[PDB]
């Protein structure tokens, strides 16, 4: 089917730049409007560029406008983003969307990409401190904490990935640029401690993984 | 084929 | 720019009921041309937003059923009848007949279901962590609803709101339940100042909190 894929995003200082793609597979880029629109961290949406079916006319919203350039290569199928002269408000899920004709679907869009994430800061990219969290004291809960590291995104698995039932992962926090997150499982008493749950955790931004078995104090 | 959006994206143009 | 004003954020509604989303715009969205460039977006989690609504008052291809646009001038309403699991998300309102266009804030459903108490876990700092020179203290509060909650923290008998950081999980796609984390992080010397360390849960499940607390010892 129609299949829209972003990529580009990454972390870039303030007053940085870089280009965003979004390959179209499914349908012909030369022949619909497209436009970037982004989510903010927040959950706000908020228009960041468009280009006629055409080709030949672009729009810009003020506040991007004359920093970024919306522009398409019809022989590569591929729409793209470039970002120049970025500010810390730009920090937010770039997602890339097709409209139809006005008949179909009243200049509407129908189809929306993945995103890719675009992160404007200076922070400075940051392992994450890996803790086991056991109780001190039926169905026993366990967890690991994922401290201290930047940017986004982290992924946390347990034994590997065979452990799905009874996991929650948290949004991770921020604060003094360096975000922190937990995961929790639960497992039956009874197998604990004989089979040892051991939490994955991998920040590919710094490439970091870290295996770390959760024993009981 | 720049006749696919008449309706509101004709607008930002 | 045309303010789209949307937001009650949630309504509760059980499986199989009707529901409705309003939207109110800063004005008239009637176009020029005598249409209304209104359309309503759902946006699952873990996706892109999906067009359900464009014109106002017109459904897309393969979009349900239940689904049905109406209003007109500055108020709107998507309305969906039924209500089924899939249904769970959150819809946008969007407006394209003002040059900057603009989206309401969204609105989440919420889906209706049996009141589940929390399961409270409280986690002593790691060893690990305590070498590094801090102490977290980890409080889990699992799969409960509805989603208002009160946490509280106590030290040594004494109540205590600075420092604690919070995270909530969105309603769970599965059995539509919440959790939350919540942290007490300190440094080591400060940890070790007090004793007792307490995590105690206010659910509408319970008329007396729930309570997980530990020493140092």
């Amino acid at each position: 089917e129609v299949m829209l894929v972003e990529s580009g995003g990454d972390l870039v200082k303030p007053g940085g730049s870089l280009k965003l793609p979004c390959a179209a597979s499914g349908f012909t880029v030369s022949t619909y409007a497209m436009s970037w629109i982004r989510q903010t961290p927040e959950k706000r949406l908020e228009w960041v560029a468009t280009i006629s079916s055409g080709g030949s006319y672009t729009y810009y919203p003020d506040n991007v406008k004359g920093r970024f350039t919306i522009s398409r290569d019809i022989a590569k199928n591929t729409l793209y983003l470039q970002m120049s002269s970025l500010r810390s408000e730009d920090t937010a899920m770039y997602y890339c969307a097709r409209h139809p004709p006005t008949v179909v679907a009243g200049d509407a869009m129908d189809y929306w990409g993945q995103g890719t994430s675009v992160t404007v800061s200076s922070a400075k990219t940051t392992p994450p401190s890996v803790y086991p969290l056991a109780p001190g004291s039926s169905m026993v809960t366990l967890g690991c904490l994922v401290k201290g590291y930047f940017p986004e995104p982290v992924t946390v698995t347990w034994n590997s990935g065979s452990l799905s039932s009874g996991v929650h992962t948290f949004p991770a926090v921020l604060q003094s640029d360096l975000y922190t997150l937990s995961s929790s499982v639960t497992v039956p008493s009874s197998t604990w401690p004989s089979e040892t749950v051991t939490c994955n955790v991998a920040h590919p931004a710094s490439s970091t993984k870290v295996d770390k078995k959760i024993v009981p104090r | 084929n720049e006749s696919l959006n008449t309706g509101w994206l004709a607008g930002l143009f | 720019d045309v303010l789209m004003t949307q937001t009650p954020l949630s309504l509760p509604v059980s499986l199989g009921d009707q529901a409705s989303i309003s939207c109110r715009s800063s004005q008239s969205l009637v176009h020029s041309d005598g249409n209304t460039y209104l359309e309503w977006y759902l946006q699952k989690p873990g996706q892109s937003p999906n067009l359900l609504i464009y014109k106002l008052s017109n459904r897309f291809s393969g979009v349900p059923d239940r689904f049905s646009g109406s209003g007109s001038g500055t108020d709107f309403t998507l309305k969906i009848s039924r209500v089924e699991a899939e249904d769970l998300g959150v819809y946008y309102c969007f407006q394209g007949s003002h040059v900057p266009p603009t989206f309401g804030g969204g609105t989440k459903l919420e889906i209706k279901r049996a009141d589940a108490a929390p399961t409270v876990s409280i986690f002593p700092p790691s060893s690990e962590q305590l070498t590094s020179g801090g102490a977290s203290v980890v409080c889990f509060l699992n799969n409960f609803y509805p989603k208002d909650i009160n946490v509280k923290w106590k030290i040594d008998g004494s109540e205590r709101q600075n420092g604690v950081l919070n995270s909530w999980t969105d309603q769970d796609s599965k059995d539509s339940t919440y959790s939350m984390s919540s942290t007490l992080t300190l440094t080591k010397d400060e940890y070790e100042r007090h004793n007792s360390y307490t995590c105690e849960a206010t659910h509408k499940t319970s008329t007396s909190p729930i309570v997980k607390s530990f020493n140092r010892n």
